[PDB]
RNA sequence: AGGAGUGGAGCCUGCGGCUUAAUUUGACCAACACGGGAAACCUCACCCGGCCCGGACACGGACAGGAUUGACAGAUUGAUAGCUCUUUCUCGAUUCUGUGGGUGGUGGUGCAUGGCCGUUCUUAGUUGGUGGAGCGAUUUGUCUGGUUAAUUCCGAUAACGAACGAGACUCUGGCAUGCUAACUAGUUACGCGACCCCCGAGCGGUCGGCGUCCCCCAACUUCUUAGAGGGACAAGUGGCGUUCAGCCACCCGAGAUUGAGCAAUAACAGGUCUGUGAUGCCCUUAGAUGUCGGGGCUGCACGCGCGCUACACUGACUGGCUCAGCGUGUGCCUACCCUACGCCGGCAGGCGCGGGUAACCCGUUGAACCCCAUUCGUGAUGGGGAUCGGGGAUUGCAAUUAUUCCCCAUGAACGAGGAAUUCCCAGUAAGUGCGGGUCAUAAGCUUGCGUUGAUUAAGUCCCUGCCCUUUGUACACACCGCCCG
RNA sequence: CGAGAUGGU
């Protein structure tokens, strides 16, 4: 179906980020977060809705497939020591976004 | 047949009845050594004439395979009873018929034998039996889960013109 | 008799199509000769895949 | 293609009554017998099978599309 | 019930006679062709022999919308017993060719 | 109209039992195709949407006119703002 | 078993079929052929039709 | 160098975005009138509801005062689904029930595969054996030069002798008054026969003119069909060529380039699991991801692609005259074909009655542009025909979100199109209409056929690309590469 | 000898 970048590179499996995109809700060592700023070396600094900040980085599944930009909305472990630091699990679209503080998910906060 | 049927229509449907049996024949003798079929027609009679390799086979213990099968074949294709007869007959040469060696190919890989041993093993009999030239090919899944090709080649061999 | 076709099973590629046909001969000859020996001369040589058909009065 | 989301009226199928064969015939008297519920008029059926009663009703269970008299 | 023994019979006897069967792979046919007259449909034929396949008792094949049916000889022995024949009976296919 | 004489059964037994100058309780239908003819005026008619019944009070002035002319299978478009991919300009590189 | 199994099928792409493989999408009905066009191609050799031009 | 355009207008049709219960989905030069994809139902995969088993076979249980099957009426229901509830007849070992196991799926993965197709790539390219050269990856053969549409030939030569592609080959177009021979094809002529005209030397005639008017037990094969052979070779003459291989002009001739099919080695994470009883693994399997009723695929601020009709006088309208070629036709489950002639109606259409399974009947296939005469008069006009009101037929089980067709009325934008950009060298481009496919109903698409018939070239490497050789490199994921502060 | 940078699948 329709490309959005332009190149010679067709040699992939096409992304398919449709259809059954079943919604995704926190477990326990989980947050929600929105993304402050972006640095180098795959890393970025990011707010979570309970006001604790963090500095974040990207899991190797989600290299060179989920871009990630400032402002946007996502999904974040913690870890059991060196409470400062976390990993990225989910990008959510702000179609999803909007749902997650339908359903009440998200404090009157995140920006869409 | 109250009324005949056009000419048109009667040339076309003589070639889809025996496209039809070629396809039965091929499923139902195929480790018994089949290669072809030849339909033939006399007053109030049809005669077909069957090629195979192992021609006891088709016969079986006493004609049953025979008697079976003429009674399918009177059975689906809705010739009146008797006007049918089947005759089994030998393939002279049987290693410059592409056929039997695809089969006799086919059921040596199914028995396990390794695709090179087996692959040249028909290449070697097919040039002893009096062939210009002929190439193999296997292709699919042969040794991990990226699938590959292998061509076996001999003689000569013609891709253009009539 | 003609039937033209696309040569792609799923509809991709360049639109290039097959061209297939068949062709039909026909002929007649006619006699003047008893009913009974008609069945004598046409049942030699027809061994090949030739339909031969025959009418008791045409002329 | 999808997960299934359930309906709420809820059954697999009815379940058939059991009773006890056969209460369409009397013995009266030593040797003496009555029929209780009639046969209905008719070519198959004429002999050794019986219409229901219902409270309105007599109704053939055999001829079932038909053979209803209305009392 | 699948179908009546009336139907059950009729395929049997038919079967143990001609040695061999035939039918095309549609349910929806009301009846079969050939001496399957007298009111049986072609669906009874199909779940007939597909519950004397699973016992053995025949073999299977198919091509272009049509199944085929040979009889074999454990076949013989359960159908002589289940339509009451004479031991010495065989009726479909008996005499040598050449 | 074989077996869709069922509906003006239905209807006439409504205009029937209804208490005297008061309106019929609804019939509900599948049957979009039926024309409106002279004995179904003055009455009350639920017609299929493809997921709900709209109710219908038949005025005469509906003679002659299909009963799904009146219960439509879809909303009024009125649109949001155009997305990506929408315009040869609005590419995206990461 | 129901009354109602059924609808009528006296024309259009619910009539017919392929006669190999019950497919009912781009079918040959010139001639009386009644064959899918891949099944066509499939077997024109055997039933009598070649290619020249 | 030029021709017809496309991009601008209205409408048709495919795609994105938006909207929605759903607007099912694949594909981004080599996707977008493409899936033979012209969806009323079916097709059908999507959305809202409801019946059904079409759960083989094995083991255990239950069971001939009986395992189980079917149903009238009232309520219920979109429904005449005994689906379910109340009631009480009916069938007869075929089922039911628990466990194990199967079976089906236009479900998922084309980045797990087969088969098929497209593309690199329409160009001239590719490879062993024995011998020679290098420690080796590799190389020569497969070439300095000339010649050709061509790795086509000549010749040269540490290589010799071969294989595939090219070419040959198959179908097709143009020629035969020579051959074979026709009541399912014609001509000529007369025994003649018949209607009409005197226009004709001359009468109303032997004799003339006109004929798809009619017999032949007349003669024949020019015109039609289609079998066998024939014919063209750079063969002849003049120039130019390491005088070879070839190239240019001209005579004679139907003809000195007719047009297609088939096509190598090695590749691509190209497309297809939605063509298949081709198929691995995964998922689902009775409150089903295996049948009926209704809805959607057509929804509309907006961006893009292939097309149809036009902006008029080299025209539009109303009469009159006169010419084609390729094809299809009573459906074998599946239930329908092509039509002459007569009558009724303005029209679409209706009734009656015949022929055709086809060189036999529709049919001498009375095609359109074009040709001859008339009316309008430079006016958004008698150019253009979008949009919209009212009425009448035909298909079908059903036409509203208008199936298609006929009639009166209404009368938009548009006055030759910005930056850009496509196809084409002779019976070709463009104009013009007719068959086939799909089809119960129906082309603004596509695949073939005839008819009218030009302007400009006979060249080049400039722009975009392809082939071969020499050359440089920090590239090999191969310039859409790699890399510095 | 006009101007001609850059590179998710």
């Amino acid at each position: 179906n329709k490309g959005k970048g332009g190149k010679n590179r067709r040699r992939g499996k096409n992304e398919n980020e449709s259809e059954k995109r079943e919604l995704v809700f926190k477990e326990d060592g989980q947050e929600y977060a929105q993304v402050i700023k972006m640095l180098g070396n795959g890393r970025l600094e990011a707010m979570c809705f309970d006001g604790v900040k963090r500095l974040c980085h990207i899991r190797g599944k989600l290299r060179k497939k989920v871009w990630i930009n400032t402002s946007d909305i996502i999904l974040v472990g913690l870890r059991d020591y060196q409470d400062n630091k976390a990993d990225v699990i989910l990008k959510y679209n702000a179609d999803e976004a909007r749902s997650l503080k339908a359903y009440g998910e998200l404090p009157e906060h995140a920006k869409i | 047949m109250a009324v005949q049927i056009s000419k048109k229509r009667k040339f076309v449907a003589d070639g889809i009845f025996k496209a039809e049996l070629n396809e039965f024949l091929t499923r139902e003798l195929a480790e018994d050594g089949y290669s072809g079929v030849e339909v033939r027609v006399t007053p109030t009679r049809t005669e077909i004439i069957i090629l195979a390799t192992r021609t006891q086979n088709v016969l079986g213990e006493k004609g049953r395979r025979i008697r079976e099968l003429t009674a399918v074949v009177q059975k689906r294709f809705g010739f009146p009873e008797g006007s049918v007869e089947l005759y089994a007959e030998k393939v002279a040469t049987r290693g410059l018929c592409a056929i039997a060696q695809a089969e006799s190919l086919r059921y040596k890989l199914l028995g396990g034998l390794a695709v090179r041993r087996a692959c040249y093993g028909v290449l070697r009999f097919i040039m002893e039996s009096g062939a210009k030239g002929c190439e193999v090919v296997v292709s699919g899944k042969l040794r991990g889960q990226r699938a590959k090709s292998m061509k076996f080649v001999d003689g000569l061999m013609i891709h253009s013109g009539d | 008799l003609r039937i033209t076709t696309r040569k792609t099973p799923c509809g991709e590629g360049s639109k290039t199509w097959d061209r297939f046909q068949m062709r039909i001969h026909k002929r007649l000859i006619d006699l003047h000769s008893p009913s009974e020996i008609v069945k004598q001369i046409t049942s030699i040589s027809i061994e090949p895949g030739v339909e031969v058909e025959v009418t008791i009065a045409d002329a | 293609k999808k997960s299934y989301t359930t309906p709420k009226k809820n059954k697999h199928k009815r379940k058939k009554v059991k009773l006890a064969v056969l209460k369409y015939y009397k013995v009266d008297e030593n040797g003496k017998i009555s029929r209780l519920r009639r046969e209905c008029p008719s070519d198959e059926c004429g002999a050794g099978v019986f219409m229901a009663s219902h409270f309105d009703r007599h109704y053939c269970g055999k001829c079932c599309l038909t053979y209803c008299f209305n009392k | 019930m699948l179908m009546p023994k009336k139907n059950r019979i009729a395929i049997y006897e038919l079967l143990f006679k001609e040695g061999v069967m035939v039918a095309k792979k549609d349910v929806h046919m009301p009846k079969h062709p050939e001496l399957a007259d007298k009111n049986v449909p072609n669906l009874h034929v199909m779940k007939a022999m597909q519950s004397l396949k699973s016992r053995g008792y025949v073999k299977e094949q198919f091509a272009w919308r049509h199944f085929y049916w040979y009889l074999t000889n454990e076949g013989i022995q359960y159908l002589r017993d289940y339509l009451h024949l004479p031991p010495e009976i065989v009726p479909a296919t008996l005499r040598r060719s050449r | 109209r074989r077996k869709q004489h069922s509906l003006l059964k239905r209807l006439r037994k409504a205009k029937k039992e209804a208490p005297p100058m008061e309106k019929p309780e609804v019939v509900k239908t599948h049957l979009r195709d039926m024309i409106i003819l002279p004995e179904m005026v003055g009455s009350m008619v639920g017609v299929y949407n493809g997921k709900t019944f709209n109710q219908v009070e038949i005025k005469p002035e509906m003679i002659g006119h299909y009963l799904g002319e009146f219960s439509i299978t879809y909303k009024p478009v009125k649109h949001g703002r155009p997305g990506i991919g929408a315009t040869h300009s609005s590419r995206f590189i990461p | 078993q129901q009354l109602y199994w059924s609808h009528p099928r006296k024309f259009g792409q619910g009539s017919r079929s392929c006669r190999v493989c019950s497919n009912r999408h781009g079918l040959i009905r010139k001639y009386g052929l009644n064959m899918c066009r891949q099944c066509f191609r499939q077997y024109a050799k055997d039933i009598g039709f070649i290619k020249l031009d």
